[PDB]
């Protein structure tokens, strides 16, 4: 069962660049196909029989290769190509897929949009209290959110979560959730959420106070 | 000098011929239909008669044998007594008739072949209804030539062809195959002819209608719509073709050689013959119970094989057994064609090839059923050497046009290797053997 | 032409479940049908194929009846039933209609997937809480609303806003597992001159517990 | 005559290995040739589709850029004919047919490039012509080219490789292997005496070509009609009627194609300038009509499905018929490189559908579907004009795949061929070589 | 091959309904479908037909838009819509699969039927009364018992003695309609030795009014 | 609009008789079809295109005729051969069926087993009085029932309904019910139910006295 292994596991590039990822096979395979898997969607037949394009795939794409080496090439990548691509063969049963190449987009700076949200009525009614912070549409993807209950720093109970890169604007979004008991969240007044990002020398802060 | 004669008067058949074609077909139609009902009827009797003795097992094997035996003998006799030229298929005889090297003794052959085959086929012998219907058809074409006194090589050769055509058509419900048979094979292919193709059509149409007025709404072979054939798969059909191409002449030898070996058994004596006939005919009706797949027309195991319902074992067995029973029935002069039993042989061999291919190439996503259908008319290609006729015959019966490329390949592949391994059109080798004993 | 897999969700180790994808928009016979897996954030791995007349059914290197792939052409439905489920079976199951170009078969059209989670934790419907601005909105160009989905068991849920009429401006963040319960939030941004003016609703759906909550963002009065 | 045939029945179906190999290469070339030609015609039609977008606002400038665009291409084709190979106008099948009678030369060095690029222009502009003309003749020539390049002696080799070229040519034009083969044996054979055309070779040629075509233009059909309904025995007489209609109209059409060549000759006199200009006028009319009414112009492979399904009103049918009779004559009769086969399939489809329409409302008892009358009538004009029924009937059957209609098709076909004869008509491809040969001698 | 029409019953004059017919055991496409009704007493009458591609729908010389035949091949089901109903429309309605031989079309396979009563009368249940014989007449060798199902609407009711086990020599008489209610009676002839010594019961069901009742036949004391 | 009419409206014949119906059309008919209907079951295709037995139809049945008159026929009729036979053409449009012919198993005569029942203690409660009288199991089907209230004839409030021919023994049953008000009933003593058949020159009187 031919083992297929794909060029870079992850690769950045900026719209305009010619992009190539390669598919390497242990034994010798012929007529491989490629699948595009955009974030949160299902794989889509992209390129097939080595170099034919599935109807609907833009002419910017092309396939090639031969022995134990194959390649998918985007001639002038576009930002809407951000996806994990999978090569697959079925020239020797059982067919087998590669590990995927996650194509990342490089794109100009974009500063996050911070939004702070208090524990809800319904939530407190049930005993909990989560304060939610939304850092939206930033790039690059490295961001440092920082929680300050009544001026002092908090790290006990915080959970983070990042989206994949977007397929239109190529930005990222993050959310940080501080989780506390009702009594806990109540023995304090002013809550702040500090976002630090290459786009601002001084951290972005949003804040709410119970009073 | 007159370097003209030009082009107008191409496709200009005399109105008289065209009308006579219509009547020829209509006759050959009904004739074919009636013949067909008869064979059914008689097979059915022996089916009912096997019920009156369904408890006593050894008395059953007897009532089957003797039952087919008596019918076999009747047929073999009706031939040896009243029309010897109506044994075997009778296609070579009709072919000779187009070369004016054989006579069309219709007054004899019609009733001889009809009732004759009606006996061999009835007993459940391994022979096809084509032999009878094609010849019967051909003669019916000459009968109406005479009865209406039609002058010209055109009329004679045309009405004789369209008869043999309408005859093959009605035998398979295969209008195209009928027409193609003439034009591809049955035309005297040493020089041009006056065979009017427009007439052959009319004949075939009328006959096919006649067939469909009665035996219709049901098909002779139902196979369903098989899968497709990916380009990367075609080579496997050229291989299968080659196999049929090497086996084609080998089978052609045995049919021929077997005619010889079986002649000794009776010496030409109409009693030892008619007895040896009823021995095989008896063997058939017997075999048509203990294993139905080794006896009879073969239109039964076709669907069962294509679906791959037979094990690899039961296939090889069915093949060998049917090679045997086919030779015993045909080579021994019994009235009835070899086409149908060749279709079954090819089906069976194709399926076997499919079987193997399926487990050697899971990548190709094969279905043995496609190699069956490619192989079906492949023996007709390597033995009759009439591939276009067989390919359209299968395509008209099995209806899987998506397999046309693979069929054409197996066909060609058979026709090619049959030539190169030194073989020859069997219906030509037989007319050649018959004219070489007339002169030598 | 659509494929809709289902009957995934929660299975106890050693248990067994019957996934079942419903096909429509194409003659479901004439088509080889297949099943491919995707473990969470991992690569695609083929499970098994099956021909139209159910006479040829191949699986990947597996055991006795680890997988058993059926097919009912009367219902255009494909089945896969995994038994004795160990945790490597915790994955997204795709059903794919198979086809070829020159002949080397490819996975023609893929379904949307069903998730199968091999775990013990009881199936839990989400608690959906609305996150609205803090009774003192800066009233900028846009306003950002979100609703928070907390403590539910198997993945996934599928949050959407105004039943999908609110397409642009939405961000559903990946769930995070914490004490065997998943938690996520979704973010929507709309023109401030449009809310509370018009109503903004959070349509959370958790398929595994068949629960579906429809929360309305109540402007902190 | 007696011992002659005896034993010599062996050496039936004994084609010389050299010929068989050469057929393989012939087909393979005719294949790729046909494929490339076909891609070219597509590309050019598409350019004019893209060029009509750079002018999709200004309506009268659109009607212009359509006309002029098809006009320039037509003229280029008409020229490439009149200048370098006159014998490559029209279909070119009667030319290939003569070549089998050794009454016409196969000037491959000329025709190949002339017909290829020549038709590639007329077809490209969206003229009402079929790719058969080009590929059958191109095919025939490609067969002669390899004969010469390899110097093959014997009437067998010459005639066979010429036939198998013409065959693989028709095959690749329709993806119709059997049709190709049947074309030769039913029709294309020198049917005045016997031949040395090896049928086993024709096969290999056709096979190779058909594969070449399928390596590229595959996975999609030229005509998709879906599986139509059946035809009950009590319904068959309606097909003999339709046949008769095609049979009376067949020679009437054959007159017009002929007479129209005449009438159009005057307009240019034989003058390579008035001709090439008259050409680009028709070619221009086509690209224009191919916008304002697409169903009146082009190959016709588009309205076939749309008509069979009965999506056209009885009115729109009658119109499409008249318009297409007109545009078909203007394109073919005027020497433009390109066959008349495909346009005839459309005309027959359209007329069969019309008959079906009427039949449906006159016989609700019969439970008719006009679509079957379309399919029966599709190869019916090919039967009463080319007089090659078995070829057209298998052509249709290979393209439309509704074998359950074989009986009705055979009847409409025969019904057409019969009445074409009795009303006093003649194989069109024969009446055309009868003229080019007669004009050749009468010019001495 | 089973046709199963449903969707008939009680409709008020001037109302409408949607008779359905569900196909199985065959490719429901490919076939022309038809509706034929039988008015009680009367005889057979053809409503209309519809082909597989719905491109033709023929109705009887019925007047302007009375019926609307349609088909959904996706569910394999044939519909009939009758609007502006009347007494005339009170009938048993059959869907039938259309075929032919020589091409003179015939009604190939029919369904069980659905009955459509069109009347103003209100659905009322049945009152059920035993018909024990009086000690006036002879206890005899063969004893005849009975059941009066009085004044119900509409049809049908179903009578079956001793959970239908005692089926030997039962009679049920065709119900009679008088003044917008129905009345019928069921007989049962049993051996003198079997009753009153053993319990003969009378099981009546009129589901139109969700009535299930069983009346024990006791002797007249 | 084509109209078909079948000759015997109803008819009777003994197991092994030569049954012969008819279908005659107002205009020209071709290849008619025959349907057999049993009580409470869907019609079935029997004969078609003037005369072709359907897949299961026993060989004793047969069609024939042409132009304007066709015929179903039975050699050695059976028990299970009893039903209604509807002819039907489609030679013309629209198609049309015939009236039907009911074929019925003619048996040896039987005398009606008359049975009489007094109103229930239940019906009377709620002011109703129905006196039921069962004339069971008799051949032929002709019968006259007549009621006597204190020896006096009564014709008002009677409701009769015959069953269709019994499957078990090809008899007939009959049901007369007399409905009176609880008072109307209580103002009389002797209720008599008098059945007149062909089996006797004297009516079968069955009665009861409330005393
Ligand atoms: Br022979
Ligand atoms: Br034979
Ligand atoms: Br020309
Ligand atoms: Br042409």
């Amino acid at each position: 069962d031919i083992v297929l292994t794909q060029s870079p596991a992850i690769m950045s590039a900026a719209p305009g660049d010619k992009v190539t990822m390669t598919c390497s096979a242990s034994s010798s395979v012929s007529y491989i196909h490629w699948y595009q898997q955009k974030s949160g969607t299902s794989p889509k037949r992209w390129i097939y029989d080595t170099s034919k394009l599935t109807s609907g795939v833009p002419v910017r794409f092309s396939g090639s290769g031969s022995g134990t080496s194959y390649s998918l090439t985007i001639n002038t990548m576009e930002a809407e190509d951000a996806a994990t691509y999978y090569c697959q063969q079925w020239s020797s049963h059982p067919q087998t897929f590669g590990g995927g190449t996650k194509l990342e987009i490089l794109r100009a700076d974009a500063a996050p949009t911070v939004s702070i949200f208090p524990p809800s009525s319904e939530q407190l009614t049930s005993g909990g209290a989560s304060v939610v912070c939304f850092l939206n549409n930033f790039y690059p993807k490295d961001i440092n959110v920082k929680w300050k209950i009544d001026g002092s720093e908090r790290q006990n109970g915080v959970l983070n979560s990042w989206t994949d890169q977007d397929s239109k604007d190529s930005t990222y979004s993050m959310s940080s959730t501080l989780t506390l008991t009702k009594d806990e969240y109540e023995r304090h007044n002013s809550y702040t959420c500090e976002a630090t990002h290459k786009t601002s020398t001084s951290p972005i802060v949003k804040s709410f106070n119970r009073a | 000098r007159q370097l003209i004669r030009q082009l107008l008067e191409r496709d200009k058949t005399p109105l008289a011929i065209l009308f006579m074609a219509a009547v020829v077909g209509t006759l050959v139609g009904l004739a074919a239909v009636a013949f067909d009902k008869g064979v059914a009827w008689l097979q059915n009797q022996r089916m009912g008669a096997l019920v009156h003795t369904a408890d006593n097992y050894p008395l059953l094997l007897t009532v089957a044998f003797l039952c087919s035996a008596v019918l076999a003998m009747f047929g073999y006799f009706l031939v040896r007594k009243y029309a010897p030229e109506a044994g075997g298929s009778g296609i070579p005889e009709i072919e000779g008739a187009l070369e004016d090297q054989r006579p069309v003794r219709w007054w004899r052959v019609l009733p001889v072949k009809f009732f004759g085959g009606l006996g061999t086929l009835g007993g459940g012998m391994v022979l096809g209804r084509e032999g009878p219907t094609v010849q019967i058809g051909g003669n019916i074409g000459r009968m109406v030539l005479d009865i209406f006194r039609l002058k010209g090589d055109e009329a004679r050769h045309t009405l004789l062809a369209t008869g043999a055509a309408a005859g093959l058509a009605a035998a398979f419900n295969a209008p195209l195959a009928g027409i193609l048979f003439i034009i591809e094979h049955m035309r005297p292919q040493f020089r041009y002819t006056l065979i009017s193709i427009k007439a052959v059509f009319i004949g075939v149409i009328m006959s096919t209608i006649m067939y469909r007025i009665f035996n219709h709404e049901v098909a002779l072979i139902d196979v369903g719509k098989l899968s497709d054939a990916p380009l990367n798969t075609l080579w496997l059909y050229l291989i299968l073709g080659i196999i049929f191409g090497i086996f084609g002449p080998i089978f052609n030898k045995w049919v021929l050689g077997m005619q010889d070996l079986l002649h000794r058994v009776h010496g030409g004596n109409i009693t030892k013959w008619v007895l040896m006939g009823g021995a095989i005919g008896g063997l058939c009706g017997l075999l048509g119970f203990v294993a139905p797949a080794t006896s009879g027309g073969g239109f039964n195991l076709i669907p069962i094989a294509t679906a791959g319902n037979f094990s690899m074992g039961m296939l090889v067995f069915i093949f060998v057994a049917r090679v045997i029973t086919t030779l015993l029935c045909f080579s021994s002069g019994a009235p009835g064609g070899i086409f149908a039993p060749m279709l079954a042989l090819g089906t069976v061999l194709g399926t076997a090839f499919g079987m193997v291919a399926v487990e050697l190439f899971p990548q190709y996503h094969l279905e043995a059923g496609t190699f069956a259908i490619a192989g079906m008319g492949a023996l007709l290609a390597a033995s009759i050497r009439a591939p276009l006729t067989g390919i359209i015959l299968v395509l008209e019966m099995t209806d899987n046009y998506q397999l046309i490329l693979p069929m054409i390949i197996t066909g060609l592949g058979a026709t090619l290797l049959a030539q190169f391994t030194g073989g020859k059109p069997l219906y030509s080798a037989i007319l050649a053997r018959t004219l070489a004993k007339q002169e030598a | 032409v659509r494929l809709l897999e289902s009957g995934g969700g929660l299975v106890q180790p050693g248990g067994s479940l019957k996934l079942s994808c419903a096909a429509s928009g194409f003659d479901y016979s004439r088509y080889w049908m297949s099943w491919v897996r995707q473990a969470p954030g991992k690569g695609l791995k083929w499970i098994g194929e099956i021909n139209p007349v159910s006479s040829t059914i191949n699986y990947t290197p597996s055991l006795k009846d680890k997988f058993i792939i059926s097919r009912d052409n009367a219902k255009d439905t494909l089945y896969l039933q995994i038994s004795k489920v160990r945790s490597e079976d915790t994955a997204l199951y795709y059903c794919a209609r198979l086809y070829y170009g020159y002949g080397y078969w490819y996975f023609d059209v893929w379904g949307a997937g069903t998730t199968v989670t091999v775990s013990s934790a009881k199936t839990t419907p989400p608690s959906v809480y609305p996150l609205a601005p803090g009774s003192a909105a800066a009233a900028a160009s846009m306003v950002t609303l979100g609703c928070l989905v907390k403590g539910y068991f198997p993945e996934p849920v599928t949050v959407t806003w105004n039943s999908g009429s609110l397409a642009a401006g939405v961000h559903t963040f990946p769930a995070v597992l914490q004490a065997a319960l998943y938690t996520l939030s979704s973010s929507v941004t709309v023109p401030s001159s449009s809310w509370p003016s018009e109503t903004v609703t959070c349509n959370v759906a958790h398929p595994a517990s068949s629960t579906k909550v429809d929360k309305k963002i109540v402007p902190r009065a």
